RNA sequence: UUUUUUUUUUUUUUUUUUUUUUUUUUUUUUUUUUUUUUUUUUUUUUUUUUUUUUUUUUUUUUUUUUUU
């Protein structure tokens, strides 16, 4: 416990905590921790052909089954090419040594699934053209599949047939126009997983000839990760350095999704590590770094960013149940120091040329702002306005907010049109 | 042994294999799943013996809960699933009561009332699945006389229980009387 | 007692005691200290089709018998799969050990029903594609059962009947559109033992094939404990550390009602641990945490949420027979405490740049809001205006409270639009 | 690592990183040393006037 | 003791005596007197190429172990090139006599480690390129991770990288950029007996071939003995004799500091002798000449090299939990001694006490001249002390 | 007035830095310059909830309708 409390009337504690409302965080440091592999279970008693034929007429009758897709899609991407520069080791695994031949399923342990395998539609007509497109549309029915909006979903079905009409050509649509089973390929965890290393060998070998692939299943990386978006978003919108970024984050409740954010043994910062895929591999089943168990970053983060005139912080969907007025105004103050005060500072010199006048009337004190980046400077002028947003700053607000149209409910650019836009 | 090297003179207690009684309450739940019915008693024992294949419980009731295994395993009744065709045949059995154990295993650390569970898949060749337990052993300083813990198997089954008992590792003897006193398990285990 | 009590004519005790108009709270803890299992009492001579024919047939008749579904419901859900990948210890239980797969019953122990099983209307044409929709359905009738008004039942029995067609894809409705027998069902024990089973192990298991039967069970989690439903809710609303709130709540019932809403041993801070299912697993029959037994922390901390703008506090039933003045004026001051004055202080720092200007003409003896979030320090704030709340906190409540169309009677929404809108 | 940031209620650093969001840029230098050639892989398995048909 | 202390209710002695929860000073001339010889334990049943690849596939794996990188120093550093000229005795040790050709290990006895052997990642693919670049790196990761600080610890990465490129030229670095193992090497005490022994070595043979390797086993020389290292930056500071500067030390514990500093027979004033590695060579477990065994005399020293216009005295850190009031008042007065009168020390404590001992306001004005425009003071150090006190 | 004994709604003991791996302390360095709610069956108290989510962001690489 952080600090004790006192019941007075007989000085007793009561150590209080909160409910087990929403599932704690989990890491992956700890699940590779707990085990030093992750297990892809598939039922492979099953020629290649006749499960290709059994996915090709279940996507055409509409019936097509979970563990069928799953071993089909193990069957066709035993792709042992792609050949390594460098190691790949990450989170404590050996997934190779700088010049060894790898596949996609390498970097994943592979058992074997126990139950029923289901009967299927087994067709013999299917020549052996599968690898060119059936493994590129089977994926991205998994991004097609987490939209639940009719307009997204039809412009990415329209995205993936035009992408798999770039290697086949032919291309009948194969799933009907209704009955959206594909929905419910997202709730299994071997396809997630399978799609999930998929996406990062491409991303490892991303000149490789199956890089199309990459479609549909870029949706997994960094999944369920957005506040480590928004995060990177701010610091690359304010030009100010991380190690920077972090002191001016306010509220107090911003502290502690920050704390749990950035605990060393992640290698959050490593592009070839388990870390983005860190819930679809199953390390995670609750993501600390998603938007939900961080409402008040990812707001925070979003109204800063849309306040310096960004064109991302205008469609991130506002949080609930958090105050939003201590939020609203330390972004307000951020964002006005942001775009008020250019640091504009001399970087480097030819040996000598470093310095600045300060005998050349070095006037600091007086009702303008602090002209630096520095966060204990712009505090103590709030605090020289006794702790309200002074009418250039709403003016500043309201310039970067006004003229935002087609803005998009529930999102933060109708929260600041509301709000900053008196 | 002596034989091999210096100085391992025997303790004045035990000399080697002091008979002693050790009076214990105990309480037993089994659930055995398996692909096909077991058509023998000794494929049971086949597959119930390796329970403890990588061991994390007692060590001063090891010997116990093997014998509590073995009971287990000889009352196994089946269920209704294990018909015709319905699901994988799935058996259960459960004892309690006290009983006192003629053994040659040296004293026994003093026992507590606590349980702990045991799973552990098994695979015998043509049988898979896996096991269920939960042991109850502890001391019982009642003077109340107990059954002979031998007894506690229906002559119905284990034609031999000088093997059947011995399928878990065991190793059993006779005491001249009719009373079957526990040697040892299996060496150095 | 806490003191003793003198009637001065004679110097005499009186020792007062309340009636046992209502039940004393009963802990987990205490059950669990007197059994070491949860006992499950089932009739499971029968076989899995001639129950399923049986529940099919009561269901499409509207005369199922308890006895028959929770017989079914046990054989249909013996589903030994999903493997821990952590340990399940809760409340000194050993469920599992870090890798050894456990079933949806392995969590609840099981013994055999006492009493004589009824004949049924045993159907032989339903063949085994039962475990795919039919528990679902079974488990969905005990939430829907629970609305008592149709406009809310309907929408819960077609959300019942998509989740099940997402499967099935027939599924024609079974129960009848009148003529409930689910009602009753909530009132068995051993249908709450296995539904509040279910719910925690496919919670344990999120990603599980059939993670789907969460729904109908969802409305265990947390059974009749909306006090600390709407601790958490208050916590993370005012977004104030979670121990600096209990230092805030008054009235001296809020505290002896918090103090006996946590006592330390009861474990209410771990998700996958059997709290949350106090009352359905029949580990408390009174639980502490319910809204009947802990009134005036409800409707406080609704009041108080309401205040700060939240959807969530609009809709909670407003407790009677408790104090509508003391609760109101403590809310009151706490919603114009956090609302107002933001704290907005600095968080994280880079060697140097801590501290704020208490030099720059900080006084603090004035007749404005304290400008921080110390308990004690708008108590002395609100104690030097006589406890007489100013009409600023009548306007920041009128501005809280209006335009808030669409009230619920009964609800605190309607008594705060009553009280604080004059 | 540049400088350190630390949380004043304890005195604990938190040492931040940005994600991985665009790949790390990899220099040619880094290649050189990691291999000695550039591998171009083709099937000559077929006469020249076959492949220019 | 020194004289007797009385408790006056019946006249009885109590001897005060302070608690020893520092440890009491270890002398090189003790532990020489006590043994002629510096044991060094290696294990030696493994063949040269076996070692290299061990410690080679270590390093590239992070998991090296600490007798396999021993026992590969000890191989590939047996040169016993290098003549001497002149007779290299020290404490009592004829480590040659004046031509015969001498190795690094032939300054320490060798003796055999018991103990078990760890299994080794040998691999056989590597050439006899080792002795060129791989025992400088392996010496360089000793200084590399003594410094437990970020950008020191780059910096050093960075001039070590330079230094071993300029033999091999392709130098892949080896140790991994997370999880530095190298950090638990100075705790024991064969590998840092062996880079002593490699630093003393090749400061006497300044122009061997692989003098080199002298980069990382440079924060050997000296090895906690900043107190001398301070007493002779004062004495080159200011131009002052080092027979005359001891005698205006005052405040009482910085003379008892100089007395324990100054013990005649540890001849500290030889440059090829085995005094710099006191605690590397294990001659003593505590030295006396270090910052927190003399903490008064080590502050006084920074701080009047400070106010002489030094920039070494600058990032010293201050001593914890020692009177500084006296201290200051001592340094100041040498200070302006110094720096106003290009000496005697009892002709200045008579000025000072004219005064009554009060600092008069023009030393303050020149301790203000001394320690105005410092840029860039780090933390805790004097130069932040000064600034704080003496720039009012 | 009192049953006798009592007299910190004082106490397990030992403690007394939210001090401590040791060694450090130039974020110096290769070397060399009968009663009386016309109350209640019980449990209830978002006409909140499948889970995961939070851009109608994303093939990768691009960022002169520049160039032999």
């Amino acid at each position: 416990m952080s600090v004790t409390v006192k019941r007075i009337i007989d000085n007793t504690v009561i150590v209080p905590k909160l409910p087990a409302n929403e599932d704690p965080v989990e890491y992956p440091a700890d699940y590779f921790r707990k085990s030093k592999e992750i297990p892809l279970y598939i039922n492979t008693t099953k020629s290649l052909s006749d499960l290709r034929g059994y996915v090709y007429q279940g996507l055409k009758s509409g019936n097509v089954s979970i563990i069928h897709v799953n071993s089909y899609l193990y069957g066709a991407l035993k792709d042992i090419r792609g050949k390594l520069d460098k190691d790949w080791s990450s989170f404590g695994i050996n997934i190779g040594k700088a010049g060894d031949t790898i596949g996609i399923f390498d970097l994943v342990s592979l058992k074997a699934l126990d139950g029923v395998l289901p009967d299927g539609v087994s067709d013999a007509s299917r020549t052996s053209a599968d690898d060119k497109w059936l493994p590129l549309y089977l994926l991205g029915l998994y991004r097609v599949g987490r939209t639940q909006m009719p307009e997204y979903r039809k412009k990415l079905m329209d995205g993936l047939t035009n992408q798999c009409k770039m290697i086949n050509e032919q291309f009948e649509p194969l799933v009907p126009e209704g009955r959206d089973i594909f929905d419910v390929w997202g709730n299994d965890s071997n396809y997630t997983k399978i799609v999930a290393a998929v996406d990062m060998f491409f991303h490892m070998f991303k000149k490789h000839e199956c890089a199309s692939f990459r479609y549909g299943t870029i949706v997994s990386r960094f999944k369920d990760c957005a506040a480590l978006a928004t995060f990177g978003h701010l610091c690359k919108i304010t030009g100010m350095s991380t190690e920077d970024v972090t002191t001016w984050i306010l509220n107090r409740e911003v502290a502690d999704e920050m704390v749990q954010m950035m605990l060393p043994g992640q290698e959050i910062d490593k592009a070839d590590s388990y870390m983005p895929y860190l819930i679809d591999f199953g390390l995670s089943s609750k993501s600390p770094y998603s938007s939900v168990k961080n409402p008040a970053f990812h707001f925070w983060g979003q109204l800063t960013a849309l306040l310096l005139r960004s064109t991302r912080a205008r469609n991130a969907r506002q949080p609930d149940d958090i105050e939003y007025t201590s939020l609203t105004t330390a972004g307000l103050l951020y964002a006005y120091a942001v775009g008020s005060s250019a640091d504009l500072a001399q970087q480097f010199c030819v040996g000598d040329n470093k310095y600045t006048p300060d005998d050349s009337t070095g006037g600091l004190t007086t009702n303008a702002p602090p002209q630096g980046r520095d966060v204990v400077e712009w505090l103590g002028w709030f605090e020289d306005q006794n702790r309200k947003p002074t009418p250039d700053m709403m003016q500043y607000a309201k310039r970067a907010v006004m003229s935002l149209q087609g803005l998009r409910e529930k999102t933060i650019g109708k929260y600041a049109k509301s709000e900053f836009d008196k | 042994l002596s034989n091999d090297f210096f100085g391992m003179e025997d303790m004045d207690l035990y000399d080697k294999d002091s008979l002693r009684y050790e009076k214990f309450r105990f309480m037993l739940k089994m659930t055995v799943r398996s692909n096909k019915p077991f058509r023998s008693y000794d494929d049971v024992t086949a597959a119930v013996s390796q329970w403890d294949n990588s061991y994390i419980g007692m060590v001063g009731k090891r010997p116990f809960y093997k014998i509590i295994a073995l009971i287990g395993s000889s009352h196994l009744q089946a269920t209704p699933a294990v018909l015709a065709d319905l699901n994988q045949p799935e058996y259960y059995a459960t004892l309690t009561g006290r009983c006192f154990l003629p053994h040659r295993l040296g004293l026994i650390p003093p026992m507590f009332n606590v349980s702990e569970t045991f799973r552990k898949p098994f695979n015998i060749g043509i049988y898979k699945g896996t096991l269920d337990f939960t042991f109850t052993v502890s001391d019982d300083e009642s003077n109340e006389k107990v059954p002979h813990v031998w007894e506690y198997m229906n002559p119905k089954y284990q034609s031999q229980i000088q093997k059947e008992g011995l399928k878990f590792g065991l190793i059993l003897s006779k005491k001249a009387t009719g009373t079957w006193v526990l040697d040892q398990l299996s060496p150095f285990k």
